[PDB]
DNA sequence: AGAGGATGTGGCTTC
DNA sequence: GAAGCCACATCCTCT
């Protein structure tokens, strides 16, 4: 689908929905593109956190590498933002040395998740 | 591209490595849904191996850390203080070879740590790059 | 009406009572004995009649669909809260894991005396 | 009989 | 009042 830009010159990642409900599957499957070469079977890893959860609980986290993309089964995210804050997202590609690539206000995660006005 | 060219300007300009490059708090990331106990076992067992993954608290930023240049003694010392950990990892942080530089009490699973950019790295780096 | 059952786990009229704390009261009143009891071992009970259970719990909830594979259902989400487990092999026979006897005041040997079960 | 995943719902609290 | 957090209520798949 549609990539989008990371705070790595060297990364690209699918984009991810605003708000979503915490422990519930993901609308669109997560992955990461690397714009330079990177050798197949590199994992790569998601973690998050920010002001008020220094780290969030994923699930899922981790996936390999196969030719530049590296696309995450079924990522889910456990830990809560917190009311209106969003998650920085932390993806590693390990090469050597490791790469690492952020995403700031990636993704807001809540008990309920987006819902209808009541 | 691998890194940015103005790679030592981003270190001192962009706010993201600003506000990571003075004594920031860390804080040990792995199995928060574990015992203190094993928490502890886990963090220095794997240290030992050569990683970890520590985020720094206040900016809530997270990193899985890689002792090792481009088992240790250097990027990992229990000696230099009873009690403590001296770790240190290098990486290529949003296009710009830094190092981490903390410590972290191995009982509380927390410590203070901050990054510096890499001169050596970042250059060669540039090379390939061209 | 041995004990304020409800009242001694926490429910204060402040929203919905929970379900474990339904399951206590019935558990309180002599009454009840007949759909619902204590098997005679520590905090370990027995719904001898779901289906009463149900319908109880359902009309207190106002739920008037509400059946014991629902109810169940909510027994089972207590089994990682560590309040409620199950007791393997015997049929409808759960038991309180939590610290009842600091909520309740009295030791199951004392309860099981004040509402005379056998 | 029973375990547990997915997702919608109404009570209440906090920003 | 919106937007959080909760404890279910409903529905289902599998063993």
């Amino acid at each position: 689908g549609e990539l989008v830009r990371t705070d790595s010159p060297n990364f690209l990642c699918s984009v991810l929905p605003t708000h979503w409900r915490c422990n519930k599957t993901l609308p669109i499957a997560f992955k990461v593109v690397a714009k330079g070469d990177v050798p197949d079977g590199t994992l790569v890893t998601v973690m998050a956190g920010n002001d008020e959860n220094y780290s969030a609980e994923l699930r899922n986290a981790t996936a390999a590498m196969k030719n530049q993309v590296a696309r995450f089964n079924d990522l889910r995210f456990v830990g809560r933002s917190g009311r209106g804050k969003s998650f920085t997202l932390t993806i590693t590609v390990f090469t050597n040395p490791p790469q690492v690539a952020t995403y700031h206000r990636a993704i807001k995660i809540t008990a309920d998740g987006p819902r209808e006005p009541r | 591209p691998r890194v940015v060219p103005d790679q030592r300007s981003k270190f001192e300009n962009e706010e993201f490595f600003r506000k990571l490059s003075r004594e920031c708090e860390i804080k040990y990331t792995g199995f928060r849904d574990r015992p203190h106990e094993e928490r502890q076992t886990r963090f220095q067992n794997a240290c030992r191996d050569g990683r970890s993954e520590i985020a720094f608290v206040a900016t809530g930023t997270n990193l899985s850390l890689q002792f090792f240049p481009a088992p240790s003694r250097e990027y990992v010392d229990l000696e230099r203080e009873a009690g403590k950990v001296y770790l240190k990892a290098p990486m290529i942080l949003n296009g710009v070879c830094v190092i981490w530089k903390g410590w972290i009490d191995l009982h509380r699973l927390d410590g203070m740590g901050c990054l510096e950019f890499d001169e050596e790295r970042a250059q060669q780096e540039d090379a390939l790059a061209q | 009406p041995v004990i304020p059952a409800a009242a001694l786990a926490g429910y204060t009229g402040s929203g919905p009572i929970q379900l474990w704390q339904f399951l206590l009261e019935l558990l309180t009143d002599k009454s009840c004995q007949s759909f619902i009891s204590w098997t005679g071992d520590g905090w370990e009970f027995k719904l001898s009649d779901p289906d009463e259970v149900a319908r109880r719990w359902g009309k207190r909830k106002n739920k008037p669909k509400m059946n014991y594979e629902k109810l169940s259902r909510g027994l089972r989400y207590y089994y990682d809260k560590n309040i409620i487990h199950k007791t393997a092999g015997k049929r409808y026979v759960y038991r309180f894991v939590c610290d009842l006897q600091s909520l309740l005041g009295y030791t199951p040997e004392e309860l099981h005396a004040m509402l005379d079960v056998k």
